[PDB]
């Protein structure tokens, strides 16, 4: 614990921040699904 | 006050247990209260111990002329000399561990103490290093920070002591202290203690002092490969 630099990681997020992250993740998942489906279309 | 000095000297002088008890009771009654009596007794004891340490060091040819401790002989001290130094050193260490506030007050009164101790440590042997480091950390890092690492007015005293040390110290002295105690220190406990002391000093340091310290550290950084 003597290493002071070890405690560098200090991340935090608001509840609104968590909700926004969830919405962005949902949008990203939808875009990924659409892209993957496009990869399997009929030529 | 002269009576107080004589009573402190008598307390230091060997006497009967009843005589010592009577002298302690008289000093406590005369000198206001237990707090003031203990402070005065500790001040006298620390002054005597420091005077003896300085006398011994001068006897070994190490003389601090005005602020620079110079010695002509390159050889180290004898084992008996080291034991004698460590005696008063441990006494003062116990005293400071008792009441770091009193130790800080004594240091404030005797501004020639801290820099002299640091200079002496740079020339002292490896064994004495832990005690000197503990004393310096107690003085500067303070009792609260030291206790926390073990897991207001004192803060002001620490800040003033840091200012005094900055005033007394020189750049080359700081460089040598950092090099010896942080890169040359074979012991890991010594390394951790040095890290704690340096962090405390930087915390209470001035802005321009902090800039100078960072410059010195980044300068030393080029030679890091040798220290392993």
């Amino acid at each position: 614990s003597q290493f002071l630099l070890t405690r560098l990681n200090d991340p935090k997020m608001s509840e609104t921040e968590r909700q926004s992250m969830e919405s962005e993740r949902a949008d990203r998942s939808l875009f990924v699904q659409e892209l993957l489906l496009s990869t399997l279309v009929r030529e | 006050h002269s009576w107080f000095y004589f009573l402190s000297e008598y307390l230091m002088i060997q006497q009967t247990p009843f005589v010592r008890r009577q002298v302690r009771k008289l000093l406590l009654f005369i000198c206001g209260s237990k707090e003031k009596y203990r402070q005065l007794r500790d001040l006298h004891t620390l002054d005597s111990h420091v005077r003896g340490i300085k006398k011994l060091l001068e006897e070994q040819g190490i003389f601090l002329r005005a602020s620079v401790v110079t010695a002509s002989s390159g050889s180290a001290l004898q084992y008996d000399t080291l034991i004698s130094l460590m005696e008063h050193l441990k006494a003062c260490a116990e005293i400071a561990a008792q009441r770091t506030i009193n130790w800080q007050k004594f240091c404030i009164k005797d501004d020639s103490v801290l820099y002299f101790l640091l200079q002496v440590s740079f020339l002292v042997d490896e064994g004495v290093s832990p005690v000197l480091l503990q004393l310096l950390s107690c003085a500067l890092c303070g009792s609260k920070v030291l206790a926390a690492l073990a897991a207001s007015q004192e803060d002001q005293l620490c800040t003033a002591l840091v200012n005094q040390l900055n005033k007394f110290a020189d750049k080359e002295t700081l460089i040598q202290f950092l090099r010896c105690f942080l890169l040359e220190s074979n012991s890991s406990s010594v390394r951790w203690q040095a890290h704690c002391l340096t962090l405390h000093i930087y915390r209470n340091s001035s802005k321009s002092q902090q800039e100078l310290l960072l410059d010195l550290m980044w300068s030393i950084w080029p030679e890091l490969p040798a220290y392993g």
